């Protein structure tokens, strides 16, 4: 009933700064005078267990420092951090209480000064043992990178393929605050022997026209 | 103290049944709820709470009923959480939390278990396939230049690489294993170092496979 | 006279005083009582008299009093708060400073706690502002702590 | 070794906003309970010698108005004037302290309320004075303008001339808050007699498509 | 009172040396370090603190070392600053700064030297050529038009343009000078003016060089 729905996602902004995070749905005041609220803020680390952050809305902080401070009102209210610093990097869910289930989604990474930078481009060929196994696949690495928001289009004798890849991308990376991709094209040896050059093609912010990495099957 | 502990981080085949503990300690047990949640792969969360420290009647979710089962002991204060009729995409992490009270209103959960894992999938287990992905001037940018190891079609999800038995901290990075279509998964795992350096020092990555015991070594070399 | 960080204690003890020589003198440019109003002095008894001498600039005058704050009443000179004495001041330009500088009167202007009333420190340690040890060498954030 | 990294630059926003600026580099708490900080915040004021503001990180501002107003942490913090008005148009570093040298940069401008304006474009063809001399200088001017991403495209018969121009662009404006800049193509006479049409093509946000403003040599 | 006083704003040609002053006053001198910093046009700042009032050890920045050398006197309390063989790249602006200090641990610099100037380049010294831009219909555009005058080809930077003997103060807009590889600076100064306004009035622009005793004035007028 109650639906949780959060706006902001990906605040990747500079440390130190304010993040605003909202949530509202069909108010749980909760009478008997308790005139509080009824929701707790969470903070969930990668690759770990959530942990609790401010609850009643109250600022009600355990064992957590200041910057962290919440605030709240009869349906909508805010989470809002202060002076954020390293390792505030998380996933941030909201509550419900006495309603049944809960709802929330909010994360950040990073920002940076310089340019929108761009990613170095790598395209590998399958490995002669995979060929004989009978199937190649062709990967293509974007690393390092900020916007996150990066395309791959991959082309085989400039043919853009459709539903034969797929991509994973790394955490924010907790030195330099950027991102890392790796698509994967996946054919079988008989349909790879078939075309001759293999492309992946990298749109970036950080690139003023997209770049292109491509090899030719069969030209040490 | 104030703890929790879970157990069996497993693999199920689809449509048959699981059981899973939560151990607490340090506290009366029979006093405060205990809550489970799902969480998929970068997901939310679900699963109402529910089961009281005395007899408690229990509750549920309302689109999970009939598979849903909370039995508990009074022999130490263990609860557990009994899943059936599996359809492999129920595959997720589940939680435990003891959802703590003080005098006006419970605030929040108070403790956080540790998740478990349960992998549902007509696989098994099965070993991963390695090739080494050559570093390349397609992949060479004037100071440096890429190699990785390409380790895929492994169904026990646990699996690392590592560069150099362990030596090599710097642009190693692993990225998030995929899911195929197959039911397998696989991944890819690259390291930058200065171009240079192509083929001059070792850069051999440590392929183990944990619930198997599958541990290969593969050297990384530039192109023929 | 003695130095600002170091002044003198001299105990007046058994003697007939006559705070009527000082009071009509007219020679002090400060002279201020604070437990007992001035004219009333040839006419009470006590156990001892201390008298503390030194010398300060000509505007620092105003610190030595109970209950102010500054580099002097901080650490050089602190008279508890609830003095009873007199507390008398003159200017002496013409022994004291000499062309060139005189560069004989110190004051301390570092020290860790402000000093108890009536307390004394004549150390010459080097302060350590930066938790970086000092090791007894100047430096930044390291600072010998009297100046001139 | 601890490099000051501050990530934001020209906040040009209206005045009276809350401008944000972060930084941070390998804590300097300093032990000896003394936990405060160690590092100023200072204001530049152009062609001024620095000032100083708030200190310790522990908003100790001296002879300042409350609206500057400082925040602090062991490794991150933040400036955070508030209520910003005219005059606060600086450039504002940090410190290290116990560290050895400084580190920072910061400013802002302004930014206006109607739509993203646009510069008046001049070009002006060298002068005959010049001519007699042996050299050639043609100057470009764009007046008043917020944006000052502005690109200047000179061109010589339509060949885009890369190597032989300099800009200058002046401060924010005090009054209007705009910019202004010069961009100045210096050829040779022999060479300046060797082509026809002098153009200057400005790109600008406020302008639909690039404005091209362009003489004739020898035409009255 | 509290005060800096710099002097030396001066020129050098590259391989040289130079001796910069801060002259300081409302303080008993010995008794807090000087601290020197760069500035280059439109950068940052450098140059660690070093230097104290008695005696003093002094430091450094570790890639200025060698040319670097501090000398004061305890006559008046000056801080000075002798750097040795210049590389005219060097040129920039230097400061002085007090760095007082509070009981727990001094709290930035007390004042800011007024800054000085040093210029290095094999140029010595040249006055300005100046031509009028003229108004004319490119730079006309509806109600107003432009024109201005460029003055090029100087070393001694500092140079000043005035508008009708200083009094039109409305869109005159002198710009940052420009260095060139010939090593000598420009600039340009602008004013837009009414376009029923193009010849009407006076637009003299009065060139004065203060190192130099150049005074020119120049009127720009519409184009022939
Ligand atoms: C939940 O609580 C139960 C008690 O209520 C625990 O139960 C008992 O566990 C014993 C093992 O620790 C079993 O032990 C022996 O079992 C063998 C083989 O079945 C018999 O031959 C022995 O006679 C028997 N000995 C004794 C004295 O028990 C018990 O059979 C078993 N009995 C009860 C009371 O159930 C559970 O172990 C506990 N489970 C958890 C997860 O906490
Ligand atoms: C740094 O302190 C120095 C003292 O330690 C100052 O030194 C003295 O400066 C005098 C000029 O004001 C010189 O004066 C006269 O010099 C002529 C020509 O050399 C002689 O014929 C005279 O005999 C001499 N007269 C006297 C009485 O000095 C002094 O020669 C000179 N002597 C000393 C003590 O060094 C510096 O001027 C001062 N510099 C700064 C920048 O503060």
């Amino acid at each position: 009933d109650i639906v949780m729905t959060q706006s902001p996602d990906s605040l990747a902004v500079s440390l130190g700064e304010r993040a605003t995070i909202n949530c509202k749905s069909s108010q749980s005041v909760l009478y008997s005078s308790n005139n509080k609220n009824y929701l707790a803020w969470y903070q969930q680390k990668p690759g770990q267990p959530p942990k609790l952050l401010i609850y009643w809305a109250s600022t009600r902080e355990s064992g957590v420092p200041d910057r962290f401070s919440g605030s709240g009102s009869g349906t909508d209210f805010t989470l809002t951090i202060s002076s954020l610093q390293a390792e505030d990097v998380a996933v941030y869910y909201c509550q419900q209480y006495y309603s049944t289930p809960l709802t929330f989604g909010g994360g950040t990474k990073v920002e940076i000064k310089r340019t929108v930078a761009a990613p170095s481009v790598f395209i590998f060929p399958p490995s002669d043992e995979q060929l004989k196994s009978g199937t190649a696949s062709v990967v293509c690495l974007l690393n390092n990178f900020y916007p996150r928001e990066a395309k791959v289009q991959w082309k085989v004798d400039n043919a853009l393929q459709s539903g034969n890849s797929q991509e994973s991308v790394t955490e924010q990376d907790s030195k330099d605050s950027t991102y890392s991709l790796s698509s994967t094209l996946t054919l079988s040896k008989a349909d790879y022997e078939k075309h001759k050059v293999y492309a992946c093609e990298v749109t970036h912010q950080g690139l003023s026209s997209p770049v292109t990495k491509s090899f030719n099957r069969g030209e040490c | 103290q104030v703890q929790l502990v879970q157990s069996g981080a497993e693999v199920k085949k689809p449509g048959a049944s699981v059981k899973v503990s939560c151990k607490a300690s340090g506290y009366t047990f029979t006093s405060y709820d205990i809550n489970w949640v799902r969480q998929a792969t970068g997901q939310g969360l679900e699963w109402m709470g529910w089961m009281n420290p005395n007899s408690g009647n229990t509750g549920y979710a309302q689109k999970f009923q009939g598979r849903v089962t909370m039995t508990r002991n009074t022999s130490i204060s263990t609860a557990y959480m009994e899943l059936s009729s599996l359809r492999s995409e129920d595959t997720a992490v589940y939680y435990c939390a003891r959802y703590i009270v003080v005098v006006p209103a419970a605030k929040g959960f108070d403790p956080w278990g540790q998740g478990t894992l349960v992998t549902v999938s007509s696989a098994s287990t099965k070993g991963p396939s390695v090739f080494p992905l050559a570093p390349s001037s397609k992949s060479t940018s004037g100071g440096t230049a890429a190699l990785g190891c390409l380790v895929k079609d492994y169904f026990p999800e646990p699996v690392t690489v590592s560069w150099n038995s362990g030596a090599l901290t710097s642009g190693v990075h692993t990225f998030p294993a995929v899911l195929q279509s197959s039911g397998l998964y696989s991944l890819s795992s690259v390291v930058t170092v200065p171009s240079s350096s192509l083929g001059t020092q070792t850069y051999i990555c440590n392929v183990n496979h944990k619930p198997s015991n599958t541990k290969v070594d593969k050297k990384v070399e530039p192109k023929s | 006279f003695a130095s600002v960080y170091a002044w003198n204690r001299k105990r007046i003890s058994n003697c007939v005083a006559d705070y009527s020589v000082l009071y009509n003198s007219a020679s002090f440019s400060t002279f201020k009582c604070y437990g007992v109003s001035p004219t009333k002095l040839n006419d009470l008894c006590f156990t001892n008299v201390y008298a503390d001498s030194f010398v300060i600039r000509g505007d620092e005058v105003r610190q030595i009093a109970p209950g102010q704050t500054g580099k002097i009443a901080d650490y050089n000179y602190k008279l508890p708060d609830d003095f009873t004495g007199c507390v008398i001041a003159w200017n002496s330009n013409n022994l004291d400073s000499k062309v060139g500088g005189n560069y004989n009167y110190l004051y301390r202007l570092f020290r860790k706690s402000n000093l108890k009333p009536f307390e004394r420190d004549i150390s010459t340690e080097i302060y350590q502002a930066g938790s970086t040890p000092c090791n007894g060498v100047e430096g930044f954030n390291c600072y010998f702590p009297l100046q001139s």
